[PDB]
């Protein structure tokens, strides 16, 4: 686990990512349900991550994989989209933020990446997931 | 000012103007291959610039007026090459550059010429000797 | 279960549900087969909303839900589609609304979210499955 | 099973449906086969019915699936392709006619329906499958 | 197996269909590999069939599915590709007609057909597969 | 310089021209088959040549004046043949290809002609005699 | 050379002319099954010919006099028949063809005409009287 | 021959003409529905006829003077209806259909009018009343 | 009849027309929502009407001329917005609708005006003040 | 009013317009990103506004006379850049953008000039000195 | 096996066809690999074979599956791409040729053929994979 | 392994590749998991190379498969994307390069290649998986 950097500064449009929840869920066959959380937490899980920019930027960016990755470090990653509260219910967020202002320590959720060459200079490679693990 | 009589495409068989020549348009091209990131300054579009392609065509018009260097075009065209071809800019200088011989077409009228199209396209890199 | 509030305003033109029947069925190979179904209801099963607005609507968006969500919570829906009855047959509907005026009490199906950035103000998310759970 | 109503007389181009049979088949490896039989009939099965028309249509199409649906009544099918013979072989088709002139009473092939909104006023839903039980 | 008539004369464009060979085969990891088959003949094999016209012509053709159809007749099937041989190669085709003139008994494969309306007169059905049984 | 008039497509029966000839125009044609491989000297588009598919375009307009040559192409669409068609450029020579009558239409005004248009293009590989 | 006014489109109700018929224009296609194969004497294309399905396609301009003929055509529209019409050729002949009226349409100014248009397109076999 | 001031579109509010209606056309419509079967008897195109929808539309250009009729069609467009609609041929007789309004434009310049068009779709199924 | 100086487009900083307003046209569209269902009086196109999504688009061109106004709608573009835009019809009244600036153009020759073209669409509900 | 001579597009080597500038056209555009929901208080469409990407796009015409400027030109495009580019505005003011080179063409005939095309795009965010 | 004809002269532009491998392989899960090759040969394995003329080629290529085919007859194929080396490596490829020429002789890798017709004269058929059997 | 070439010179835009990693993974269903890599280094991993020349390319690249390929020996791989570190984390890559200049010994990932004609002179084949094997 690292605090290194955030990321690359380029994102293509179309970067998701949405908090999840285990929840499992019975669902009584003859009335309503009853299902149980255990996280009290959400895995913010963003995907689809997209880098495009020259061929000088590529080779910081296959290394990043590869030199303060390697599988198991933290590189915090920054959300296009110290405790945050959602007040917008009367129910509460109340989530927690381990780093700060929206950096959301993660992990690549790949064995390996796949960097495309598009054009004498194009660096293309389709997606990076993450699910930000503690 | 610069006249357009100066301006010539030119074939090999050593470079020749073809006979009919009436009008002529070298026409250069890049695909802009947009790097437009979520970060911009105002939202505006980002290009990179030398990552694109570049290409250049040439259409040639004139009246069909035999010579060897429209046979050679003919030559050029059945037995399919990409020749070096090369085009004056008057001031500029020359292109010299690899061409194919796209599309070609003779036409002519109940009371007019016998005229041509030739229509041509960049095959490789190119030059100009300033 | 709560009742907190509708839903953001905005839903994209496909948001599709229908009421879902257990109907357990035999079909014999010789020929006509006999069936029952055990709700006496149809859960309502309204599926595949989105939410496009600006990133100011996105942040209390992604922690509705969240923080009122979690999984398992009610967030009444609003139908574009206290006891109604359907005439249109000599039989009856006659279906409850345990909520006022179609508010159809739900919960998402889907363990986690997936929201997108499409330019520098888009905010999407292609699907919110629910089924209301009584 | 009911007498109720043909349907709403929306149908859209597409509405597509064949009879069936089991016919149930050995394919004798070494030469020719031989083949049974066993319905003396056909299950007319029509299939990808599709309800468009405005949004006050809607609300006595979506209960037509619950109200005088459930999922076991009959809901007679007008088909827009007593008993009825077919004379066009020297062989004949002889096939009954419960419910008079075409009307062939089915059931939808359903757990749920799926209705969807195109415009401020369109409703579309893409098939509701039938089968004719008898 | 009947002698009923050839078909309904329209067939679209896309009326695909080759000889089936039964081909058991060993496929040696070493490399080559030795194959017999047992027919000494070739079951044709013909496909996608295609009706359009009008809707009556549709009628026929629905009970000709049915009537002299059911599964297992034979309704003499026309080729747009007594005893026919080939003498293209110093091999020989000798393959028997036991119909007259190209007319290759056969039956449907098919436990239903599929007809569908695409307007008021326009009646299509997309394939009626056939393998020419002896 | 060449005249219009000396151009002349012609059909077969031995070879005779059409009646009304107002406009004809042969027009040859290549798909220029991209061959880009990542490296090129300046990123230039590079191209193959010879593996391109070639081909000839006829279109003729003319007035209907009844001849035998131009039953004949009515005879040739109706009953839909290939059959060799000849096209002269005038001091290059014929080109003698196997051309189909692709698409023909006749037209009248309330005042003008009976005129025709007559498209053709390639069907066989072509000839030139010089 | 033939009178355009010669050349006449004309319905069934025993045929007649339609009324305003200021430009008319039979129109014949085909299209063009390429059977290109690997093997071709210089990599020209090679077609097919009598594969292609052939098609005509007529469309009649005019100025909107009422006649049984103009009321037949709304009648034919309406009630959605497929036909039999003919065009006159000068001096090649009729073609007797069975045709539907894919698209009519009338128009009308501040100051001009009730124009008509009317499109149609083959139904069926056509013919030739010669 | 027929006048072009007699052709008239109308709304409804009882039906009455629009103010500017420097130029309309009414214009019907069929997909043709290809029904081409492998046998033809020399591979003609064959389509069905009666299969096909057939459709109307209404193109009325004008010049803005304000009437009672041209406000109705701007309530129509707001409070977006499908009333009945009415186009006069001059000796043919009225449509009498249900249209809807689909894309109104009103246009000025610095020296010209205010002028509009005024596109209208059929919605319903239309008549003719001789 | 309306002048067409009198519709006049105008921007919020309290309303002004902006400055070369040589040509300007409010168009509106619907996107005719089909609901044609397999019953029809005559197999005609059936359509829902009010179900249609209902837009509008400014199209102004004018020559440059700096004003306030016109400076404003370079402050719209590059803050995007979507204010209030209004534009008077002759004798029906003003518009007052929320618009974008969705592409606007400078333009100049070596001879000729600073002109440019504005285009607008609608963005939110419109209005009608009678 | 504002001359056309004075709006100038000029390269960097300090900035030098170029020697033919005949027509000359910045062409600014935004996508337009449709956020359209089921609620809108008349079915109106709806939209965002500052979430659209922005654009500009500049053609510029003119006579090949050949100039320093010229040749920078040349230079841009072969060794491909996206330098700043500066375009004014007569009572405005300048833009001073970041463009590439997209697309030029060289162009001459028989008898008329050495003339040049010369188009650009945005590749970056733009500016205004007012 | 035949020495009958080459084949019909027409192939269409996508004539696929690539020499094989078994060459089984361990991937030691920790380091480097170590692999197997027992063939010292290649199956030069070409597919995607399509015939394209008129009906009258139909009649001589349907048979040629049938006549001098069957399954499991040589008829020796033609690539478009005695013993054949290839010295542009220090090493060697010096593959056998049994048949003259590049002539390399196969079987179809099918139990059935699909001839189409595409219009009054056209015949085709998408697909003939071949793997040369010895 | 060998030392023997590079490649042909071509190659098409799209040629993908980046490292893989082992990544063994626990995933416990609480929440955080622990991971580890037994690599210490990456395979590199190209992939989708494509060659596109005339036909004289194409004999000198079947047989690049073939004569020194197998599959089992190493034809050292350029990159378009002696020791070599990166340095742009305060980690470090440190990734050895025992061929001299990105050259990346390789194997391809295939049992079989499959070449396409795409006309008188266009040869194809659409990948060439590689994963450089030490």
């Amino acid at each position: 686990a690292f605090h290194e950097v955030r990321f690359p500064a380029n994102l293509s449009f179309g970067s998701v990512g949405g908090p999840e929840r285990r929840t499992e869920i019975v669902t009584l066959s003859s009335g309503h349900e009853e299902r149980n959380s255990p996280w009290a937490h959400s895995r913010r899980h963003y995907d689809a991550g997209v880098g495009l920019r020259s061929l000088d930027d590529v080779e910081r960016l296959i290394a990043f994989f590869e030199a303060r990755g390697g599988q198991l470090h933290g590189f915090r990653w920054k959300d296009w989209a110290g405790i945050v509260s959602f007040n917008e219910p009367p129910p509460q967020g109340a989530r927690v933020t381990a780093g700060f202002e929206f950096d959301v320590p993660v992990r690549f959720d790949t064995d390996r990446i796949a960097v495309s060459v598009q054009s004498f200079q194009a660096g293309d490679l389709p997606q990076v997931p993450v699910v930000e693990v503690r | 000012a610069q006249n357009g009589k100066d301006l010539l495409i030119k074939l090999d068989l050593q470079f020749e103007t073809i006979a009919g020549l009436r009008a002529t348009r070298i026409s250069f091209n890049a695909e802009t291959v947009d790097v437009t990131s979520l970060e911009s300054q105002g939202g505006w579009r980002e290009l990179l610039g030398g990552a694109g392609v570049r290409s250049a065509s040439i259409s040639g018009a004139g009246v069909f007026k035999d010579a060897d260097t429209d046979e050679r075009a003919r030559q050029i065209f059945f037995d399919g090459e990409v020749p070096e071809f090369q085009v004056i800019i008057p001031d500029f200088g020359i292109v010299q550059g690899p061409f194919m011989i796209t599309s070609i077409d003779y036409a002519g009228s109940h009371n007019g010429e016998a005229s041509y199209e030739l229509a041509m396209a960049s095959a490789g890199a190119l030059s100009f000797t300033a």
